[PDB]
């Protein structure tokens, strides 16, 4: 109806290995976050679980001020994130973003 | 990181 | 740990300036991805009767800021404008937004 | 704009 609350998906400056530590005890594949990355500055990161591992994806921006990871350009975060609800959000492993559970 | 060096 | 409550997405500035003039104190704020600049981040926050705007400024080394001090991340932009005011015109320090279940905004699809 | 023009 469109509700104004804070993405849920949004956790800052969380440290790599702490959103590995939190995605790693989730059921199921596809959990997923954004931090704002500690190693490069200025750069969000999707972070998302996948069986045993975590797997991080760097969001990247044009000149245009469009938010994308591959190729598909988005004018907002979260339709790079609903989009890649239905669509793979890896070109090597079919991996579906969902919410983090709790 | 999967989509960049 | 817990997602913040302070980051919006992409929200007019108008249903920014609705929600946070239905909050009762001075520094209730949201970070929301700009319309009139794409990829650019705006700081909105409640002042009295009104709703004040900051444009989150970028340098080349990609680093964020309002004024003069430069931060990694808006995560400590916001946190660093909570015990320093967030304008160098007047003193406003940023708090969080408090839910108000009776005062629901709606934004359009 | 508080900041800026
Ligand atoms: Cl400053
Ligand atoms: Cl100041």
């Amino acid at each position: 109806m469109i509700e104004m609350k804070p993405h849920p998906w949004f956790f800052g400056k969380i440290p790599r290995a702490k959103a590995e530590e939190m995605l790693s005890k989730q059921r199921h594949d596809g959990a997923f976050l954004i931090r704002e990355s500690e190693s490069a500055p200025g750069d969000f990161s999707l972070s998302v679980k996948f069986g045993n591992d975590v797997q991080h994806f760097k969001v990247l921006r044009d000149g245009a001020g469009k938010y994308f990871l591959w190729v598909v350009k988005f004018n907002s975060l979260n339709e790079l994130v609903d989009y890649h609800r239905s669509t793979s959000v890896s070109r090597n492993q079919q991996i579906f973003l969902r919410d983090i559970e709790q | 990181y999967v989509n960049v060096p």
